[PDB]
């Protein structure tokens, strides 16, 4: 019974967790495709906190040096 | 604004694609054409060659 409720518990938490992500996951897609949807060659889309954008789009512009489109 | 990265992208497809598309069916026309070309510069070879062996029979 103590094995049982301690497998039982790290499985749950081990569902609980990955469900959770991938519905946060999710989520941030559909908000990703939203914006995404407006828009060899190569792109990315993503998701960042918005306090970060200045320092962001500054390192972007210094490592592909002065040439990224992004919004 | 965006219109112009939109016809960016839609463009930079299409140029790779058809550029490269264009090229490779150029590639095959040019060995087929080396194969045929190859030969009727064989055939004129021999021919001479014929022509020659004709002037001492």
């Amino acid at each position: 019974n103590f094995e049982k409720i301690e497998n039982e518990l790290k499985e749950i938490n081990t569902n609980q967790e990955a469900l959770k992500r991938n519905f946060l996951e999710l989520t941030e897609l559909k908000f990703i495709l939203r914006k995404t949807q407006q828009f060899r060659l190569g792109f990315v889309a993503g998701v960042i906190n918005r306090e970060r954008i200045p320092t962001f789009e500054r390192m972007l512009w210094r490592v592909c040096r002065g040439n990224v489109f992004l919004r | 604004s965006q219109s112009q990265g939109i016809q960016q992208l839609l463009q930079a497809e299409k140029r790779a694609a058809e550029k490269v598309s264009e090229a490779r069916k150029r590639k095959n026309r040019r060995l087929k054409q080396a194969k045929e070309e190859a030969q009727a510069e064989i055939e004129q070879y021999r021919l001479q060659r014929e022509k020659e062996f004709k002037a001492k029979e």
